[PDB]
């Protein structure tokens, strides 16, 4: 399949700009063969989460040629995890090999294409590695969540992100949670005794500083305790749950990364092979 | 909300127009005795 | 072209003489584990050897077809009751059928849910019959029909499902939107209030790649009704103290009682407030565990037509892994 964008037509000026987005990833609505520039349009820069938020509900498609009538494209993944394909690097930082890819909306605005016949913009996101939009999806979930090179929220749909948030923290909470909490002083005794197990207690850690304010008795025994043993399955709840933590907040990964022949690393703005995932 | 459970009708009326309930029956039973006898 | 499973087995949930091609099968896991981690998984105040006695209650057998399992279900209409039971050729089949809506009803309330315990083959195509020993053939990726079937009227095929569980999404929750390439979905409902509980199965399609809220608000009623019965029959304590408020006014207070590491195990530092996070009895996740669902493949369209049937149009197989629907 591969998605036929038609195109009205173009004042000779911006046609020529828009030839230069050979790489660049859009957001459809419908999975038709057919479909018109006017349908994938999205409004100026605004409400990085928000637009976070209208990623996971689409799916993408990259482009690979702009006749001056129409568009070729391709369903990003929707049948195919071997479909090599090639995309421009248009975030701000680097993308080494083998790594993954996340599409995340642009920053800051001023980075979107304005055609005037059409009277429509396009807003093409940056494509970032996934270790580090994990902590910028971070960064934006944490400040959202302080209205109970920055754009201010909106509080619209803060909200909701802040909903998503403390769900899964509530639900990690059980009753092999509270034996495991109950070792705390216990840990950071082994955390002192050894350079390592230091190390993986961080500084601001947030427990730490409770390690020496609360002292707690050792906890009630459960409900029939010789049968069933809790920590395991606490332990496994976490485990599952981190697994997609962030994909229910940020973006999955989309694509890794790798090439046969060029240079490893490919510079902002630099078209780079790509198979999927 | 779930289980196409069964709801509790309320007054369609404001609640302030169901009377508190009462009974009225000037029927002695005693001084009928009394008047029988 | 597609590539394809074969897997022999007995004839007794899947019985692909009785229906005709294209129809999903599922895989079935060996039960001993099943009844094993039982030991360890059904919660405190339940049973803990009922899924081991409705288990020995049904006596390797390891497909099921959906055709069947749905009959198996609360959801159900009686005309496929009918139809399983008078068509299938086979010795003692309704009372079979029975014990499996028991068992399906054990694994809930032991807390080890079916969709840990079914994977998911793909369409079946073919078959050679021993007498009660089968060996069925389904496709497991790309179209269905790409295969070739020694049927000889239709060397092609294509996918049936039950109508009466074929629950549509964006016309049902009126997206707006325009029927294109839509994804397939089997999910999964569980409902869990102690010694009265059951199963719902459905087939969804739609264009949502992330079910998740699309769920949670279409079986609004289960999760509520869910949530507040499924911690029964755990002893929860009496009102809980005082001391399990966490304190956080204690954190940037400039002068208050500190403790520096190495020096605790009973010095002189008693006078650290005490705080005894006491949770026993609460609802857990596993309580409320609500529904599962796993993707299916793409669709382009569902006609329905003849017992009532739902044709498929051009599936495509791609099987994803499993997902909890519990928030």
């Amino acid at each position: 399949m591969e998605v036929d964008i038609a195109l009205p037509t173009l004042s000779p000026g911006d046609l020529s700009a828009l030839q230069r987005c050979e790489g660049r990833v859009v957001f459809l609505e419908t999975l038709r063969r057919h479909a018109t520039l006017r349908e994938v349009a999205l409004p100026c820069g605004g409400d990085v989460l928000a637009a976070m938020a209208a990623y996971r509900r689409r799916f993408a498609a990259v482009i690979t040629r702009v006749t001056p009538h129409r568009m070729l494209a391709t369903p990003l993944g929707v049948g195919g995890r071997g479909q090599s394909l090639v995309l421009q690097n248009t975030g701000p930082f680097d993308l080494t090999n083998g790594d993954h890819v996340c599409l995340v909306p642009p920053l800051l605005g001023d980075e979107c294409l304005r055609l005037t016949s059409a009277n429509l913009e396009l807003r093409f996101p940056m494509t970032l590695p996934l270790a580090q939009a994990r902590e910028l999806t971070a960064r934006v979930v944490a400040r959202a969540a302080e209205t109970l090179q920055l754009p201010p929220p909106h509080r619209d749909n803060a909200e909701a992100a802040t909903r998503s948030l403390v769900l899964n923290m509530i639900f990690l909470l059980n009753e092999g949670a509270v034996i495991l909490l109950s070792l705390i002083p216990n840990l950071l005794t082994l955390g002192a005794q050894d350079g390592y197990a230091n190390a993986v207690i961080q500084l601001g850690s947030a427990t730490r500083e409770l390690g020496q304010l609360v002292r707690q008795p050792p906890p009630p025994l459960p409900q029939d305790h010789a049968r069933r043993f809790c920590v395991f399955e606490a332990l496994e709840a976490w485990i599952a749950s981190a697994s997609r933590l962030g994909d229910t907040l940020g973006t999955r990964p989309v694509a890794r990364v790798c090439i046969f022949d060029g240079p490893p690393t490919v510079p902002p703005g630099e078209k780079a092979a790509v198979v999927e995932v | 909300i779930p289980g196409s459970a069964r709801h509790f009708i309320a007054p369609p009326f404001p609640v302030g127009f169901w009377a508190r309930p009462g009974f009225g029956e000037g029927l002695d039973a005693r001084l009928a005795l009394a008047h029988a006898n | 072209r597609a590539r394809l499973i074969r897997q022999v087995t007995l004839a007794d949930f899947c019985e692909p003489q009785a229906e005709r091609p294209g129809l999903v099968v599922l895989a079935l896991r060996h039960p001993a584990d099943l009844a094993g981690a039982a030991y360890a998984a059904t919660p405190p105040g339940k049973n803990h050897r009922d899924l081991e006695e409705a288990w020995l209650a049904l006596d390797r057998a390891s497909v099921v077809s959906l055709n069947f399992l749905v009959a198996a279900a609360e959801n159900a209409d009686d005309a496929l009751r009918a139809h399983v039971t008078t068509n299938y050729r086979d010795r003692r089949t309704a009372a079979r059928l029975e014990r499996f809506a028991t068992v399906l009803r054990a694994m809930i309330r032991s807390h080890v849910f079916p969709h840990r315990a079914l994977h998911v083959l793909g369409g079946l195509l073919g078959h050679v019959t021993q007498d009660r020993l089968a060996s069925v053939t389904c496709v497991a990726r790309g179209d269905q029909e790409a295969a070739r079937t020694n049927d000889m009227a239709a060397r092609r095929s294509q996918v049936h499902v039950p109508a009466c569980a074929l629950m549509d999404v964006d016309r049902e929750l009126r997206l707006g939107g325009d029927d294109g390439l839509r994804f397939a979905y089997l999910v999964f409902v569980y409902t869990q209030r102690h010694r009265r509980e059951a199963l719902r199965v459905h087939v969804a399609v739609s264009r949502l790649p992330e079910l998740g809220d699309a769920l949670s608000f279409l079986l609004a009623g289960t999760r509520v009704d869910n949530a507040i019965h499924g911690t029964d029959e755990a002893d929860a304590p009496a009102a809980p103290a005082a001391a399990a408020a966490f304190p956080a006014y204690l954190f940037n207070d400039p002068r208050s009682a500190r403790c520096p590491t190495g020096r605790l195990n009973t010095p002189a530092a008693e006078a650290l407030p005490v705080w005894a996070p006491d949770m026993r009895g609460r609802a857990t996740r596993n309580s409320c565990m609500y529904a599962a669902y796993v993707r299916l493949g793409t669709v382009e369209r569902v006609v329905r037509r003849a017992l009532p049937l739902a044709h498929m149009e051009r599936f495509t197989w791609d099987v994803g892994a499993w997902e909890e629907c519990f928030f």
